[PDB]
RNA sequence: GGUGAACUAUGCCUGAAUAGGGUGAAGCCAGAGGAAACUCUGGUGGAGGCUCGUAGCGGUUCUGACGUGCAAAUCGAUCGU
RNA sequence: CAAAUGAGAACUUUGAAGACUGAAGUGGGGAAAGGUUCCACGUCAACAGCAGUUGGACGUGGGUUAGUCGAUCCUAAGAGAUGGGGAAGCUCCGUUUCAAAGGCCUGAUUUUAUGCAGGCCACCAUCGAAAGGGAAUCCGGUUAAGAUUCCGGAACCUGGAUAUGGAUUCUUCACGGUAACGUAACUGAAUGUGGAGACGUCGGCGCGAGCCCUGGGAGGAGUUAUCUUUUCUUCUUAACAGCUUAUCACCCCGGAAUUGGUUUAUCCGGAGAUGGGGUCUUAUGGCUGGAAGAGGCCAGCACCUUUGCUGGCUCCGGUGCGCUUGUGACGGCCCGUGAAAAUCCACAGGAAGGAAUAGUUUUCAUGCCAGGUCGUACUGAUAACCGCAGCAGGUCUCCAAGGUGAACAGCCUCUAGUUGAUAGAAUAAUGUAGAUAAGGGAAGUCGGCAAAAUAGAUCCGUAACUUCGGGAUAAGGAUUGGCUCUAAGGGUCGGGUACGAUCAACUUAGAACUGGUACGGACAAGGGGAAUCUGACUGUCUAAUUAAAACAUAGCAUUGCGAUGGUCAGAAAGUGAUGUUGACGCAAUG
């Protein structure tokens, strides 16, 4: 809504900071076997339904 | 014909949500905002409108200055002037009834 | 001017109820829609506003009075009996 | 309220560019104008005057610098004159012909 | 000029009517013109003296 | 705003010590078709309120104008 | 929710200055305005609290 | 031992929405008839859990479409209000 | 269709056409919900059930600015601590009740001090609405995106502070008016009271705003074989300040039946009407200031130089059963009479205080400071929400142009928006949807199922039966086009001391002429009658096979109960519903 609380923006924040993909030199470090971001959401795709 | 627009977030014909239709300097119609009108104060003896005072919503009267607010008459922005006149003169009247009445029982007390 | 000639105020209900509902309805309702005397000021002014609400608007005044007449037949009865009693009990 | 109104019309980029004739104007205008809607009512209440290169209109009945702008496109549309001569407003009932 | 059309008078036939006498013109309306305009004329004649109070009120009840 | 038409009231008004900048508004006003005349406004601007004060002489105009102090900021236009 | 009328009166607060308002019954024949009389020694008038 | 009245059922509190017509109740105005009792005729007026019919609400029939569907109940026409 | 971009174009963009939504929109915003989907730049591996150069996709960034809009404050239905009482206990009841329930003012004026020589009460937590109540902002401009939030101008409210302008001193807290009352002001504590907040719905009438329509004039655009003083378009004035303007109501003067006045609607008048005069309300309107300097409509001159500047105009009207909205005076309806509270004023009362350079007013004017916190982008739906999805489903609301027409019916168009649904190839059978058909006319079939016929409006006519209200649009018939006319509708202005011109045009009739006897020419729009069963009707239900004769219903009847009670809750309770109730009531039934 475009009515919201803090709580609900702050929670829409985080969810916005987190949705990126991950970075590439993550994948260089040694000893590693990320290779994408797991937790990626999309707003058609997944509702966080807060 | 140009249509307009609530100005508000509250989308619905609400009492407190009133909209005239008004053309500005732009040469557009736009709506804006007309809220609740005020009602007339009431003589608290008889309800009648009372006249002579100004009819605005409750803070504006506390913004307004004492003039507008009442008549130099006694119980002026209270009572109506008839209500006044015709309880100054029930007040006299019933007065001189209670003398009159109190002088009866102290001569009959003397008599009996 | 007689438009109809006997459901009168009950034309507005025109077909459904039964007739003698209808007449019943109709009896106490031109009772409770007639204009009555002010026994105050003399003057046919006193309407009816609820069920035993009896307002005259000419003087300004409001009246306890039976559901659809200004003044019931038993009311009448109350009042010359607590009046008789009074006397009574006075004299 | 009856004060007769004038209308002036600069044709002098037209008549420098020799393509069209102040003369034959305002002939059109003067059989072309109509007042009170027929013919016989154009007694010296409606009258047009050719300087050579301005044509002045001068009117004490009805008449007005849009019909003035109607009458002279219809002549221009009658003979061929319209996508190189547009009638335009300078001020006032001061109208002109210009080419660009 | 449909409507210069119907000033003078045309398209108004039977043909044409599509709505009653009263969806077109109210009676109550036309009951309403009728009864203002004879009540002013009452008034100003009483107004002017042309008749007194007493044939106006008898006019006016009877208007 | 508020409107003036007194000249000793326009004259206090810029005396009130409050207010330091006038406008002085030049209008071509039509009150006889014959006599397009030279209408002005000085508007002196308060700290609550702009006072337009308003004049259709020419000559009482430019002697108001003169009488003005030079010292309040007066802008033409 | 009631087929009878209600009677807001008003009497005086014989140990405090200020008016009591009282909601009553109305009684056939009980007009605004009107004197009624509530006690043990009130008079056998319609309206009174005998 | 806990969870649900975001669907739905019902009751409250607070808001909002509902073209055009038809019929013509009470209440009034003016006349006509008659010895009376009374009766009658025009107009006004605008009532109704009235009526035709939009928006809306619903879902009669085609036992129409679809029936691995647009859809785990929809679409069209016809319908009730 | 063409062009551009591109490796590649049915799908992208631009232009040109053709169309549609047709103002209860496919337009412009909002509520819930979503949460970045908004916007820019790169960009096509996957998704957009064809494609894609495009995207609500991927990558990187930008974007949401408030004293005035909301929240915040108040209380409603209700929720819920405390005292207290239950429960083994998680916890339950209870919200003022069986409680010792408590905070602001001139203030004593200097080491003290809401300890003080002083004062009054009685809501007796709190939460609960982004649609109820409510202090205050409008215009113009501005962005890739924000704006009633930014900028420019012009205002207002709340809180605080405080000094100058204006009335009295040997009449301390004004004056005038007959009176309704009027001023720029014109002390007023406790205490009490009143008002506003504060209210339903429908019908007609009146007025206003906006829009629709229309005349002259100024400026552009379209047609111009022919005709159109022609068709379209701009001509606009915000919050706020001052003055002036109404119904209703009220006051003074005479004192009225020969009753008068008066509304569309019949209601008032010796409890004082007609008449004359006056007072009051800020709805509303008008004139100014804001403010033409703004914004729009035009013409002209410099000229990769985040590009500019001048000139003119922006003016007068009119009409109406017009549409919508608001308002006002009213009428109809109820066994229905259509929240509270916060908050703000006012009035009674007179506490205390006040006088010739010293005091009384910050409810008169001007002047000073501040106005915190969170939301604000976008969609709001045949693609941003829910339905597993970019699902023909569902989902609350505001504004609503022209013509026809009774009509926010159907049909066509203007503003705005879209042109989205995999495409191509004259289409066999059978389908789905839409339609015609000679003669017969239900012979079909369980059954006239489905189609057809009817249909608007104006006249004529209308039966049985009836609860007299209906039946009824009963049943039946006749006309309807175009053109040229004719007649009924309607305001001001007087006689030195029996009488008539301008001025909307919108509803009815009548006539002539005319044509392929066509005319509600498309759209749109009842088939009817004679009876039986059944349910009185209006209404309600088996969402997703049964809308019915089932259920409700008013009506009728029976039963219980007088409060230490009836009916029913709770494990219990100093616990509950009916009950803010009391037999014209509540409860249980048929």
């Amino acid at each position: 809504a475009a009515q919201k609380s803090f709580r609900i923006k702050q929670k829409m924040a985080k969810a916005k900071k987190q949705n990126r993909p991950l970075p590439q030199w993550i994948r260089l470090r040694t000893n590693n076997t990320i290779r994408y971001n797991a937790k990626r959401r999309n707003w058609r795709r997944t509702k966080m339904n807060i | 014909a140009q249509r307009v627009t609530f100005r508000r977030r509250n989308p619905y014909n609400t009492r407190s949500n009133k909209i005239k239709v008004v053309k500005t300097p732009g040469g557009i119609l736009r709506a804006q905002h007309v809220k609740k009108l005020a009602t007339r104060p009431k003589c608290g003896d008889c309800g009648s409108a009372l006249q002579g005072i100004s009819t605005l919503r409750p803070r504006q009267y506390a913004t307004v200055s004492k003039t507008h607010k009442t008549v130099s008459r006694a119980y002026g922005g209270s009572r109506c002037a008839n209500c006044v006149k015709e309880r100054i003169i029930r007040a006299f009247l019933i007065e001189e009834q209670k003398i009159v009445k109190k002088v009866v029982k102290e001569q009959t007390e003397a008599a009996k | 001017a007689k438009r109809t000639k006997k459901v009168g105020i009950t034309g507005k209900y025109g077909v459904r109820y039964g007739s003698s509902l209808r007449r019943q309805v109709k009896k106490l309702e031109i009772q409770q829609h007639a204009r009555y005397d002010c026994s105050f000021c003399g003057k046919k002014t006193v309407k009816r506003g609820a069920a035993g609400i009896w307002t005259c608007s000419c003087c300004k005044k409001t009246v306890a009075g039976g559901a659809y007449t200004v003044s019931t037949a038993a009311a009448a009865t109350v009042r010359s009996t607590i009046r008789r009693l009074r006397e009574m009990v006075e004299a | 309220q009856k004060i007769a109104k004038t209308f002036t019309v600069d044709v002098s980029s037209p008549t420098e560019n020799g393509v069209f004739d102040p003369a034959s104007y305002a002939k059109y205008l003067i059989d072309h104008i109509k007042v009170e809607g027929a013919v016989g009512n154009l007694g010296n209440a409606v009258t047009v005057t050719e300087d050579g290169t301005v044509v002045t209109v001068v009117s004490t009945a009805k008449f007005s610098g849009k019909y003035l702008k109607y009458l002279t496109k219809k002549y221009l549309k009658k003979n061929q004159l319209r996508d190189w001569i547009r009638f335009v407003s300078t001020k006032t009932n001061e109208y002109r012909l210009a080419f660009y | 000029a449909h409507a210069q059309s119907k000033r003078e008078g045309r398209h108004s036939g039977y043909g044409k009517r599509k709505g009653t006498r009263e969806a077109r013109l109210p009676s109550q309306v036309v009951w309403i013109r009728r009864l203002r305009v004879l009540r002013r004329l009452l008034a100003k004649y009483r107004d002017a003296g042309k008749i007194d109070k007493h044939l106006y009120h008898v006019l006016y009840k009877e208007s | 705003a508020r409107e003036i038409t007194d000249i000793k009231q326009f004259l206090e008004l810029t005396r009130r010590a409050d207010v330091k900048t006038a406008t002085v508004k030049i209008n071509k006003k039509l009150n006889k078709a014959g006599k397009p005349f030279r209408q002005t406004k000085f508007k002196v601007r308060g700290s609550s309120s702009l006072y337009t004060l308003v004049i259709n002489d020419a000559g009482k105009a430019k002697k108001l104008i003169q009488s003005l102090p030079p010292t309040l900021k007066v802008n033409r236009l | 929710g009631r087929g009878a009328p209600l009677a807001k009166v008003v009497f005086r607060d014989p140990y405090k200055y200020r008016l009591r308002e009282e909601i009553f019954i109305a009684n056939e024949g009980v007009h605004t305005g009107q004197f009624i009389y509530a006690g043990k020694k009130a008079s056998l008038n319609v309206g009174n609290v005998l």
